């Protein structure tokens, strides 16, 4: 009835929730804690380790049995059993770790990134059975046909496609069960993106590889020919923090700034309305005054929420995914922020290929 | 069931009109203007303000071979009883009845660094004829027009996408107005 004080997840842009108008919703004595989004699907993890997906299900991503698009979000029942603890959602698939130890994948398959050492899709959650509970996950991430598991103590495995290098398996074309992706350093931060991937170790350096078009890699032009393993992006001195990936573009969080880089010709890098492109790393001048915590991409639009709390959108407009709460969209070429959240503290955000799911809690 | 979300409670009736993109042609006189930096684009319709319909941001004129996006999008309401003057707009449009003889035209603006409206310039129009979505039948999506010189209406220097959701609500607005 009233919304929580605890807040309520929204959701903009054509998610398959409420007809694609700006929606809300919230849980009977439950709170989110994690969100992400795919190419047209999203999943929603509570602190109460229950799963909830709803979009498109055209390829069995929402695991829950089906191939019909599932308008509500819809709590997986199958996992109840388990404390369901992350999920990531890639272009027609989605991960899912638990506490106890295990992770399962479901939806498309053609290039082996459920993990199962075949290729045949699956509508509901199956067993990744590498994994166990001495693979204490920190992050999941899944791009277009990929997938990634990260654990606490730094590993970081991959698995799926690797047509054009994007899990960083060199000559190998694609594995259907988890491969170690290791530069030989603890990485603390993973993000796959729809044809390139990066992550980010945990004495802040920040590698990327895949497919070497559009800037996207962020590497000098003598490099790029060796896009298939993962290589070190030297053009940032500082420290870097979290890396996300998104369709052409690829955006970086370091101790001091936000960086973008690859192409944008819908305002997804935020560096103005005359530069739509670059191949090395360039900050975002535009927020440089404000502490940005956490940085999320779709396929061509970016989120950025601050330390306090207010999130800053830019890139593609379509469908009002840009989180702007605006009657008439439009591109956006430099952080905008939310000003429809002003009376709201954001905490969660995830950015999907049409759409974007927002958690905030109110001020009162 | 409690495995339940809660969810509070919160049209051939409507026209979705979308500026998607565009491009000009390398030899066009605009592209060796050094003085035309950044452009927008426009269109007036009926009684909305012109604030209302135009891109909200201007962006670099395009390179050759380059397209910029603006993904500009305005949902006009067409409720057949409050909004019988704007209908009867698209009526006489469709009968090939206003100046641009049954089109919609956009027109493409070069907007100073300034962005002083005094100097602002028209660089080229581009028609969509609406009859055509009447007699297809459909909405095309990112359909391409021309966009042809102030000096003759006719010599194309670029292309502009647009996209129309207009067949449901022009439909409606035939038949109602040739006998209701
Ligand atoms: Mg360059
Ligand atoms: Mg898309």
């Amino acid at each position: 009835e009233l919304m929580p004080d605890s807040g309520a997840v929204f959701t903009f842009g054509k998610s398959k929730f409420a007809e694609n108008n700006p929606g809300k919703f919230w849980f009977k004595n439950d709170v989110p804690v994690h969100l992400s989004c795919g190419d047209e699907h999203s999943a929603v993890v509570t602190g109460n380790n229950k799963l909830y997906m709803f979009g498109s299900n055209n390829w069995g991503q929402l695991g829950l049995g089906s191939k019909s698009a599932i308008s509500k979000p819809t709590c997986v029942k199958a996992l109840k059993p388990e404390k369901v603890k992350l999920a990531a959602c890639g272009r027609n698939h989605t991960l899912v770790s638990t506490e106890g130890g295990n992770v399962y994948a479901t939806g498309g398959n053609n290039e082996g990134q459920l993990g199962l050492g075949d290729t045949e899709e699956r509508n509901t959650f199956h067993v990744i059975s590498f994994f166990t509970s001495e693979h204490k996950i920190k992050q999941l991430s899944a791009g277009s046909n990929t997938s990634a598991a990260l654990t606490e103590d730094g590993r970081l495995f991959m698995w799926g496609d690797n047509s054009e290098g994007q899990i960083g398996l060199k000559n190998v074309s694609n594995v259907c069960v988890p491969q170690q992706v290791t530069i030989g350093k603890p990485v603390s931060w993973v993000s796959c993106g729809y044809y390139h991937s990066a992550f980010v170790t945990t004495d802040g350096e920040l590698y990327v590889f895949g497919e070497p078009e559009n800037g996207k890699l962020g590497l000098p032009n003598q490099l790029l020919g060796n896009h298939r393993t993962p290589q070190l992006v030297s053009e940032i001195p500082e420290k870097v923090i979290q890396v996300a990936c998104g369709g052409e573009h690829t955006v970086v969080l370091t101790e001091n700034a936000v960086y973008t880089f690859g192409l944008g010709q819908f305002g997804q890098l935020g560096l103005g309305t005359f530069l739509f492109e670059t191949s090395e790393p360039k900050v975002i001048e535009n927020i440089r005054d404000q502490t940005i915590s956490y940085i999320s991409c779709g396929e061509n639009h970016t989120a950025l929420i601050t330390d306090i709390g207010l999130m800053y959108t830019f890139g593609d407009g379509r469908h009002g995914k840009l989180g702007l709460g605006l009657e008439n969209f439009t591109n956006h070429f430099i952080p905008t922020l939310c000003s429809n959240f002003l009376r709201f503290i954001v905490k969660l955000v995830a950015c999907g290929g049409c759409h974007m799911v927002v958690f905030a809690a109110p001020h009162r | 069931d409690s495995d339940d979300v809660i969810v509070p409670p919160m049209d051939s009736e409507k026209m979705c009109i979308e500026i998607v993109s565009l491009a000009f042609y390398p030899e066009a006189e605009v592209m060796s203007d050094e003085n035309i930096k950044q452009v927008y684009v426009e269109y007036k319709f009926y009684d909305l303000p012109l604030s209302e319909t135009e891109t909200p941001v201007s962006l670099r004129k395009p390179r050759a071979g380059e397209e910029i996006h603006f993904h500009f999008s305005k949902v006009i309401d067409l409720d057949p009883q409050e909004q019988q003057g704007r209908r009867r707009f698209l009526f006489d449009m469709l009968n090939g009845q206003d100046p641009d003889q049954g089109h919609l035209k956009f027109t493409v603006v070069s907007d100073p660094l300034d962005e002083e409206k005094k100097e602002c310039e028209e660089v080229g129009y581009a028609y969509l004829q609406l009859w055509q979505i009447l007699e297809s039948g459909r909405d095309i999506l990112e359909q391409e027009l021309d966009i042809v010189s102030p000096e003759d209406l006719a010599t194309p220097i670029g292309r502009l996408k647009v996209s129309l959701q207009a067949a449901a609500v022009l439909h409606a607005i035939y038949k109602e107005m040739t006998e209701d």
